[PDB]
């Protein structure tokens, strides 16, 4: 376990600086975000400055996806057994109501739940929505 | 008395096992107590008679009360809607404690669990509303049919239930 690096972040920065919303941002986001936890995905997104309207389209996508997820995964009743974890919720996958450790556990369980890969798909749909508007 | 007492007669694959009785703390959580009591008598036309303990985790708890779907995804209260967490005054202090299963805050229906250990970490998330009076020996036996993920090895049913 290590947080995405300042170094990888620089790159993502330089990419968005010039390729803000050409189709080439998408293949780059996907490489720079390999093995990313939700937290790291959000760290990437946060370094983006300005582009407020575009970010908001992306957020709207994330919010829609997360609600769909929840829909498709009703929580079972009963108290969570010891050494077990609650099934992630939309907001958990998006890193707004989950922790690192939690994120980390899921991506490892056998079989895992790769909350990082899931969130990253949502983000990509969001980036396709940006690209379609602007280019 | 203010606090009612309810019994379950437990059977294992139809074979009688023994009776468990529960004091329900109507004096602290009357709405929750009144739900379980009324589901125990069948006085609403539906309730726990016949239903099964679908999830038993040895050293943790026995859960049941899903008399509509029998697997954890159902259950219904007497209120015509899932009901709020009344309070969290009572704590999960040991074996015998009877608590609401729930699927998130303020989603109480009919599912409940009987603790077989101290589970203090549940405090604040499941409403405690009663405790086993007689027959913890029988809950201990029931536990023997559980598994790490809760699946049971025999069908553990409430063959009969009511108020004493």
């Amino acid at each position: 376990h290590q947080a995405i690096s300042p170094r990888t972040l620089n790159a993502w920065v330089k990419v968005v600086e010039e390729k803000a919303f050409s189709p080439e941002v998408i293949p780059m986001f996907s490489a720079l975000s390999e093995g990313a936890t939700p937290q790291d995905l959000n760290t990437m997104l946060n370094t983006v400055g300005g582009h407020q309207a575009a970010m908001q389209m992306l957020k709207e996508t994330i919010n829609e996806e997360a609600a769909e997820w929840d829909r498709l995964h009703p929580v079972a009743a009963g108290p969570i057994a010891p050494g077990q974890m609650r099934e992630p919720r939309g907001s958990d996958i998006a890193g707004t109501t989950s922790t690192l450790q939690e994120q980390i556990g899921w991506m490892t369980h056998n079989p895992p739940i790769p909350v990082g890969e899931i969130y990253k798909r949502w983000i990509i749909l969001g980036l396709n929505k940006i690209v379609r508007m602007y280019s | 008395m203010v606090n009612p007492t309810v019994f379950f007669d437990i059977a294992v694959d139809g074979e009688p096992l023994g009776r468990v009785s529960f004091e329900l703390f109507a004096d602290k959580v009357p709405k929750t107590a009144e739900n379980f009591r009324a589901l125990s008598t069948g006085e609403k036309g539906f309730g726990y008679k016949g239903s099964c303990f679908h999830r038993i985790i040895p050293g943790f708890m026995c859960q049941g009360g899903d008399f509509t779907r029998h697997n954890g995804t159902g259950g219904k209260s007497i209120y015509g809607e899932k009901f709020e967490d009344e309070n969290f005054i009572l704590k999960h202090t040991g074996p015998g404690i009877l608590s609401m299963a729930n699927a998130g805050p303020n989603t109480n229906g009919s599912q409940f669990f009987i603790c077989t250990a101290k589970t203090e970490w549940l405090d604040g998330k499941h409403v405690v509303f009663g405790k086993v009076k007689e027959g913890m020996n029988i809950v201990e036996a029931m536990e023997r049919f559980g598994s790490r993920n809760g699946k049971t090895s025999k069908k553990i049913t409430i063959a009969d239930c009511g108020q004493l």
